[PDB]
């Protein structure tokens, strides 16, 4: 829906990011693909055969951009949030170690 | 006045036998003086972040204790130098050392006490005379340009019992005293002023007069006002160095101060090279513009705390001009990396960092930045005032809008004028991106406006309108061709480059294109808009049947017209004057309405 | 093809050849200094006159309440009277009343040109102050002035800051 | 934090003394001899603290009690009236104006709504722009010609002021300002320029009696 | 001097991983080097890292193992780490201790220096002009390396960087239209990489030229810390006070990186972003800013960073904190290897923002820019025409189509492809370039000026 | 009250950060006021947030800046901060501390309250059940407001969230077909937003009871985690002890959230989401929940708690925790916003949790709450459509689709669009939510039943 639901991980960043560069390069490939098939489809203007093809490549275009891109973006964005997210709280536990232990060592003066 | 050191765990110095210190103090570490604050106190024993290196530094040694906290020192001579982020000059270190280095532990005077100045008194103070705080007791005449006037410093008031009479007086001299409760207070031409701490002012007032910068695009489509805040993006091909010299070379404003934060060793010495090397026509003559101008260098590896400060350190001198009734433009080349910087310091300290790695206040320190910009009323009671502008820049990583800094930044600012890079790989400059860039301050000045040229208001109006369309028709162009396209939709789209030809675009290095003075701006705006309001007429009038107009037709019919309206650039204000560039512009104004009423 | 780097080895290592053996002239000379202190040590006057400086440096340098001076036994009655001398002169200058004793069960190996070592009372803190060292120590940090002296300055080095 | 305005308790009542030791200083500076009777009497309640030794306390203290006027945008516009008063005289002081023109510029000033604002205001910035260039200005065509239409600018404000328009004085603002900012390396165009307004002027002899 | 006799003490109050806590010290020094006599005979050395009051806490430089708290002796030195610097240093091998493994002598000293140095004050500072000529086309004729800039060379692990790094050595030079040094550091590399690079630089006659400093990934981790500093400290006493242009190449910055970390650790200090110090930043600042020129002065320094990305991602901190602050990037790419073409770099991608001032007349010939500005703009469309091609297949490209891809086969063969002893001056990278511009007839050339192309074009 | 004399000390133990650290204090109290004076006469107070022993930790509002360990004297009021509240507060200013500064003198108490305050007994609590006016359709119709409701605005940087706030002031009335008093607590604001407020109060001629508590941007920080209580303790003085209606608005909860996230940076507490405290809701909840009615009394308290939404995320602890609070929010959005639509009111993400039972006989209309519900409907699938037309193109959509792409287009200009100074009625927002409605036929109106649908639908 909103999000592909893989758990926030440096796995799902590598994953996300090579599935969002192969997202963009289909996206370039099949707009070539379309632009050819605008060139030869107003040149003629086996016709209707074009006219199929170039909805049908330019609707799958559309969807790449308005709907699995967008979504993989937004999945990334995700991921990056909450992997910070856990760095702090191992942030605050290390701090208050760190601050225990100085603690401890005033004692035993 | 003296400590000692107990123990140093890096750069961070534990003192003992320190009882008598405030918090962010100053303290001068070791037997070589290096510069640190105290942060953490407790007892006789405080915590000392060092600025500089502490290799070397032994338990036991001295560390002297100095009253004031982080302060800039302010007073004649501040002119035309080249200060460190916590105002060490460069210019001096380098030139009384002979040596290539900032010395470890370095101490030279702000200002230098051995340069005998002319001060003249204000000739209306005598000795007994009530004097308050703000008040100007004389003027040290530095240059030509910019008389530096000196202020009592703030937060001191009495009775006048000494003035100095007219003579050559050096920054270690007494030149006003002044008696409060019988406390007698002796003062020099320096004045000492804490960083951090914002100078008062009698009252904050609206910005209403524009900044007159020497760009036809952000002027006439986003308009800055003097006390104004904006945003400028940073990035190596947007371009910026054509807002940063327009700025210092032919802006209204009085002082310039340009402010480093933490950039590369490269890109400082090309502001260093560059900016001596600047001149301006003032009263006929051509002047540097390092005798109005004041600058604070600061390399990605000078302490870390003093590319923190620079910020704060440029501003401080921002308000101290400020206060003199003149008019201040501040540049920060890049307040990322101050943010970057600062959040090295949070890091340093152990502090719990918050979004994206930055500090919690991250948002609140850049707000109190901007908050300090602004038209006043000054101090003092020559009733006189001025204004401090921020055009500082942001250089976010990966040039994204995400980056704390940047989103906070853009929530800070009035005005935005996003740069890009697309424009310059296409040789058109300035880089003004147009549809990202923006203005708030359209409404402020719409009373000096009215005022004063009357058409200004709606001719960017329609001209916005005349860019907007051009993209919003972008679509339809691609799909059809300008085939099955409407006429005029056509005028708009070739009217729209117009624009963007021989308008929005600018060349810097041409001598007639150098400045364009508003009223040259709005004059060559106007005619544009009088010419697109004519042709859409043109074709609407004529469009129901039989015989119609169209756009081609216009072109073939007042080609001559075309043309004259793009060689409007081309009126030098240096060779032709005001009467005769509106004479000229009139001219066309009457050649166009005549060619289209010749088709109807 | 090899010929290139048959002499690119051979002139490598003879100007490996060459820096060793300037650096065996540094060393002949650090060796004939400690010959040359070998005589001065020899003399009765002027190496009382050294002693008396060393077991000052000594003390004011260990800075403790009780100090053990070390020798050479053949030395004792010099180091005597150096340590008389020394003790009263350190406490005017550091007003602290310091038991400074002479190890005389203990003392340096014969084979040292002279010089004393100063420890502590518990004998954990030790003072490197044997003639030999202090020489050592000399010669390494004045070694920059020793390359010009005997073999000219460097020709390219055009700014000493 | 009372933080009244910008200014804290101690910081606004320091500035209402000062404002009040500088109007005193003002009105004798402008008028020395108290021959403007009706201007100094809008001022008496701010004059009548002078002359009065309070060592900065006293009066201080007035202020914080109340006795004294503390308000202080009251104070703000009409020191600021006044000390344009001494602008007006001050950057003419070469002649002299007369007495009932000096009365009369001030009630044009008390009238206005916003002084600061104002078409006087800016030609006094003007006015002052062209007489601080020649305090310490190289013998030069330019120069001289800056300074003989100076002194005939000083000249005709003593006489008409500067509320009054007059076309006249306007121009020569215009021409004086446009010469100002005339580049130092031409010459012919600063030449023809004053030529212009020497043989333009409507009287024969445009600098006699005007400068030596 | 100092001639004040030293203090050794047996005093520990005990031993901690890296760490020797140490008592009783008089008056200690932050960062003083001190000597350890462990109870076998054995040295060692160290360095001090706190001293709160008379308890200096010392790292040890190597491993701790077989110290004990009552036998151990420390030898305090008075001083801190501060290197011998001399010409004559030149040509040799050192370790990252400063120690020669060159079988020759120890450094006869000219000066000594703080390795930490001081900053360079920016009003002396002179923006870079002329071109250092790399001798490998891929960085001469199309992201040139100004004299005084710092470039950076990205490259992922598995990749030839060292070989790269190498080849610069042996070819790099002054355009040439005996004042030019080369200084080398390499942090956490392998035993065999190590061989590589002294022998490699031993037999091809550079060493004359090269000061060569080897941290080995099996050294200790605080000694990978000063190398860099001890090359930039050489490199500065080289350039500034000897009057000469030097090229510093630093290696495997992220294997420091690490090291810092590490580092970090052992001062007890809690990690900042992906586990790295907060002052990452200022800590390479502090190595990369030493560099560039000054004035009045004719010497230079330049670096050459090779950076190793993690997982192959230039978000990365290193990369990103190091290019943040550095002018442009090489990047060396993964693809162009698996092709099986040397050096493997990516035009595209790469950008050296102070070519514009590197190159021109007087500095290395008049159609330097042009020849630079067209290449790249046919590269990338002969890219974009291959991609096409995937498509739509040969027959449905034009004329204008297949010259691009003509361009783009003949260019990448000819032009990026060269071979690590093939030593191309900037004069001929040029010269190659132009056989592939002439491919196209000149209406196709819209980068290059017609007065630039009348001139060189033809022949 | 308190007659015993109060103690001063000069036995500040220690400074870190904001927090001074007293010892050798007779009997802390927890959470009262210590006021202390700078060796340069400086006068600061703080609140004491931890006692121990004889020590105890102080909180400065104004900054730790310039504190010493010395000479600092501090005095202990021996209370928490009750603070001076009277009727006539209104038209006064004050700034973020609760000090006069528009000249005027210090408060004259009728009493002195806690700036905690009290939670209110849930059991004479009484539900809300009148609804306020607000003339903006886009509210009045779809998310009503009642009186006593707590009703944030969600907005970004750059939007009118001010000019929408300040209309809802003017123009907020009664559906009964009445003076409120505005407590505007302007905090982490510029001077011109404070300005534009202060100066749109004048102009709607409401002054004499409006109630200006400041504090800027350039203001400290940790005052601003009081303000709004002040603000909120003489909302409750007028609204429960004076039976005056009362409208708080605080503005840019965010500030208020930045705040207090430095305050649990500062004391080292648990972070829960993005650095802020995990007592987060809890600390709000004190803030939100000082509203609504009290039965037996005349009076109310209504919210506006506008805030900001950090980099437009929903999701972010502010809004996030806030939305869990109040009863719904407005939330404006930037896609209205950049196609100059005014007020640019979002209703699809938006809800009002009192609207089920403010509404229909007796309220407004009986049809009221059919046309909201129906509204949503379309307006939601309108969105879906466009949704789905992006990719598929206009051509594939069937007239169930135009339909709706039709009611998107005319209700957002129609219904939403009013302008800064069109008020429009509660009754004329439902004739033009069924003007919208009959664009589709009956039978899609699936939300309305026909009962309702055979009245209102013909006309």
């Amino acid at each position: 829906k909103d999000r592909i639901e893989i758990f926030p991980s440096r796995m799902a960043q590598t994953i996300m990011k090579a599935r969002l560069k192969g997202a963009q390069t289909g996206r370039n490939l099949l707009k070539k693909k379309s632009d050819a098939l605008t060139l030869r489809f107003r040149q003629i203007l086996s016709f209707v055969t074009l006219d199929e093809a170039i909805k049908i490549t330019n609707r799958r275009v559309n969807a790449i951009e308005h709907v699995i891109i967008p979504r993989i973006e937004r999945t990334l964005a995700y991921i990056i949030t909450e992997l910070d997210e856990r760095e702090r709280e191992e942030f605050y536990r290390l701090k208050k170690i760190q601050e225990k232990k100085k603690i401890i060592k005033e004692k035993s003066e | 006045t003296f400590g000692y050191v107990h123990g140093v765990s890096g750069p961070v110095v534990t003192a003992c036998d320190m009882a008598g210190a405030a918090m962010y103090e100053l303290v001068r570490v070791g037997h070589s003086e290096l510069v640190g604050e105290i942060i953490r106190l407790e007892g006789d024993m405080a915590t000392i972040q060092v600025y500089e290196e502490t290799s070397g530094v032994s338990v036991g040694d001295p560390v002297l204790r100095t009253g004031k906290p982080l302060s800039v020192e302010l007073g004649p001579g501040i002119m035309g130098a080249i200060f460190d982020g916590i105002q060490r000059p460069l210019s001096d270190i380098s030139s009384q050392t002979q040596s290539i280095y900032i010395p470890r532990g370095v101490n030279v005077s702000a200002l230098s006490r051995d340069i005998k100045w002319e001060f003249i008194p204000s000739k209306n103070l005598r000795v007994g005379s009530h004097i308050t705080g703000g008040d100007i007791y004389g003027i040290v005449n530095e240059n030509s340009l910019i008389k530096h006037k000196i202020m009592l410093p703030p937060r001191s008031r009495g009775s006048v019992t000494y003035i100095a009479p007219p003579g050559n007086y050096d920054a270690s001299d007494v030149v006003l005293e002044l008696e409060f409760e019988g406390v007698k207070e002796k003062l020099s031409m320096v004045q000492v002023w804490p960083v951090r701490q914002v100078r008062p002012v009698t009252e904050k007032l609206p910005a209403n007069h524009p900044l007159l910068t020497g760009q036809r695009v952000l002027d006439a489509l986003f308009p800055c006002v003097q006390g104004g805040t904006t945003a400028i993006p940073g990035a190596f091909g947007c371009g910026k160095t054509v807002i940063s010299q327009s700025l210092s070379k032919y802006s209204n404003s009085d002082v310039i101060i340009y402010v480093g934060c933490g950039e590369r060793g490269n890109e400082m010495s090309e502001v260093l090279r560059d900016f001596p090397e600047l001149t301006m026509e003032v009263d006929g003559k051509v002047e540097s513009i390092m005798k109005r101008t004041a600058l604070v260098a600061n390399t990605s590896n000078m302490p870390v705390a003093a590319r923190e400060a620079s910020i704060y350190t440029g501003i401080t001198l921002s308000e101290y001009f400020r206060d003199m009734g003149y008019h201040v433009s501040m540049m920060a080349d890049s307040t990322s990396r101050w943010a970057e910087a600062l959040r090295e310091i949070s890091g340093r300290l152990a502090e719990m960092p918050a979004d994206s790695g930055y500090p919690a206040y991250l948002g609140a320190r850049l707000a109190s930045f901007y908050e300090r910009a602004g038209r006043v009323k000054c101090l003092g009671n020559p009733e006189r005032e001025g204004s401090v502008s921020i055009v500082g820049a942001v250089s976010p990583p990966g040039g994204d809008f995400s980056d704390p800094v940047t989103s906070a930044t853009l929530g800070i600012v009035q005005v935005f004028w996003g740069l890009d890079k697309k424009l310059a790989q296409r040789k058109h400059f300035p880089s003004v991106n147009w549809l990202i860039s923006y203005s708030k301050y359209m409404r402020a000045l719409d009373e000096y406006y009215d005022k004063h040229f009357t058409e200004f208001v709606p001719l960017r109006t329609k001209a916005k309108e005349i860019l907007q369309e051009e993209e919003d028709l972008a679509e339809i162009v691609q799909l059809v061709g300008k085939a099955s396209l409407a006429e005029t939709d056509k005028i708009t789209l070739e009217v729209a480059k117009l624009i963007k030809d021989d308008f929005l675009q600018q060349n810097g290095y041409t001598p007639y294109d150098r400045f364009c003075p508003f009223y040259k701006t709005v004059g060559m705006l106007s005619n544009m808009i009088s010419f697109y309001d004519m042709a859409r007429r043109a074709v609407e009038t004529t469009a129901q049947s039989d015989n119609k107009i169209t756009w081609s037709i216009i072109r073939e019919h007042m080609g001559e017209i075309l043309y004259k309206l793009s060689s409007m650039k081309f009126k030098d204000p240096v060779k032709d004057g005001e009467a005769k560039i509106k004479a000229d512009y009139a001219q066309l104004l009457e050649d166009m309405q005549n060619a289209f009423r010749s088709l109807e | 093809q090899q010929k290139k780097i048959q002499m690119s080895n051979l002139m490598n290592q003879a100007r490996l050849k060459v820096l060793r053996a300037r650096d065996d002239l540094i060393t002949d000379l650090l060796n004939e200094a400690k010959q040359r202190l070998s005589k001065v040590v020899k003399d009765t006057t002027r190496y009382q006159v050294l002693l008396d400086g060393l077991v000052l440096q000594g003390l004011y340098q260990l800075l403790e309440p009780r100090m053990i001076v070390r020798c050479r036994k053949q030395d004792f009655p010099l180091v005597k009277a150096a340590v008389q001398k020394a003790i009263p002169m350190y406490k005017i200058a550091t007003k602290k009343d310091v038991d400074v004793q002479i190890d005389l069960e203990a003392y340096l190996p014969e084979d040292i040109a002279g010089g004393v070592e100063i420890y502590n009372g518990d004998r954990k803190i030790k003072v490197s102050n044997t003639l030999e060292s202090r020489l050592d120590l000399i010669a390494q940090q004045m070694m920059p002035e020793v390359r010009g002296a005997l073999f000219g300055a460097n020709a390219n080095r055009k700014f000493l800051d | 934090g009372i933080k009244m305005g910008g200014l804290t308790s101690e910081q606004y009542h320091s500035q209402v003394v000062g404002k009040i030791g500088y109007i005193a200083r003002c009105m004798q500076t402008i008028d020395p001899e108290n021959n403007l009777k009706k201007i100094r009497e809008d001022y008496q309640d701010v004059l009548i603290w002078a002359e009065k030794n309070y060592r900065f306390e006293e009066i201080l203290e007035a202020s914080k009690s109340g006795k004294c006027p503390n308000d202080l945008d009251a104070l703000s516009r009409r020191s600021l009236i006044l000390q344009e008063l001494l602008r007006l005289v001050s950057s003419i002081s070469p002649f002299k104006m007369k007495l009932d023109l000096i009365e009369s510029q001030y009630e044009k000033m008390k009238q206005h709504v916003n002084l600061w604002k104002s078409d006087y205001h800016v030609k006094l910035n003007q006015l002052n722009q062209l007489t601080d260039y020649l305090k310490n200005a190289a013998p030069t065509p330019k120069n001289n010609f800056l300074r003989a239409m100076t002194s005939v600018l000083q000249m005709q404000i003593a006489q008409y002021g500067i509320t009054e328009d007059n076309e006249g004085i306007n121009q020569l603002f215009k021409l004086g300002l446009h010469l100002l900012a005339m580049a130092n390396e031409k010459i012919d165009e600063q030449y023809h320029l004053f030529k212009g307004y020497v043989k333009d002027q409507p009287e024969e002899s445009p600098f006699e009696g005007i400068l030596p | 001097y100092l001639s004040q006799p030293r203090l050794t003490y047996k005093t520990v109050s005990g031993v901690n991983g890296p760490l020797v806590i140490l008592d009783h010290v008089k008056f200690p020094r932050y960062a003083e080097i001190v000597h350890l006599t462990l109870p076998d005979g054995t040295k060692r050395s160290g360095q001090v890292l706190e001293v709160s009051g008379s308890k200096a806490v010392v790292q040890v430089f190597e491993g701790t193992s077989g110290i004990d708290a009552k036998k151990t002796s420390c030898e305090f030195t008075g001083d801190i780490l501060r290197t011998p610097v001399s010409e004559d240093m030149l040509g040799r091998v050192f370790n990252g201790s400063g120690k020669p493994i060159d079988r020759g002598p120890v450094v006869l000293a000219e000066d000594f220096l703080d390795i930490m140095g001081q900053p360079i004050n920016p009003q002396c500072r002179i923006y870079p002009e002329e071109m250092i000529q790399t001798g490998i086309s891929a960085i001469d004729g199309m992201n040139s390396i100004a004299r005084g800039q710092k470039i950076p060379i990205f490259s992922a692990a598995g990749l030839p960087h060292n070989e790269i790094a190498a080849q610069i050595c042996r070819q790099a030079g002054l355009v040439k239209k005996e004042n030019f040094a080369i200084v080398f550091a390499a942090m956490g590399v392998n035993m065999e990489t190590a061989r590589f690079f002294k022998s490699d630089f031993e037999e091809n006659g550079s060493m004359d030229n090269v000061c060569l400093f080897l941290n080995l990934a099996n050294d200790p981790t605080i000694e990978r810390i000063i190398t860099p500093r001890l090359a930039l400290t050489t490199a500065e006493f080289l350039a500034y006070q000897c009057e000469k242009h030097v090229l510093v190449i630093l290696t495997d910055m992220s294997s420091y990186a690490e090291a810092l970390r590490e580092v970090s650790a052992a001062r007890e200090e809690v990690p900042g972003r992906r586990g790295f110090p907060g002052y990452m930043y200022t800590d390479l600042a502090t190595i990369y800013e030493r560099a560039g020129r000054v004035e009045g002065r004719n010497g230079s320094i330049t670096q050459i960073p090779i950076l190793t990305m993690p997982n192959d991602d230039i978000t990365h901190p290193i990369p990103d904190l190091t290019g943040y602050i550095t002018e442009g990037q090489i990047y060396v790419d993964r693809q162009l290897h698996n092709r099986q073409i040397y050096p493997p770099i990516n035009v595209l991608p790469s950008l050296s923002r102070l070519m514009k001032s590197a190159i021109g007349e007087g500095m290395t010939r008049k159609d330097h820019a042009d020849v630079s500005n067209q290449l790249y703009a046919c590269y990338a469309i002969g890219k974009d025409v291959q991609a096409m091609k995937a498509v739509v297949g040969e027959e449905a490209l034009t004329s204008d189509d297949l010259l691009y891809l003509e361009f783009l086969q003949k260019f990448e063969k000819n032009f990026i492809t060269q071979g690590p002893y093939e030593n191309r001056t900037v004069y001929e990278t040029l010269d190659i370039g132009w056989q592939l511009l002439r491919i196209f007839p000149k209406e196709m050339l819209k980068r290059i000026p017609q007065s630039t192309l009348s001139e060189f074009y033809p022949r």
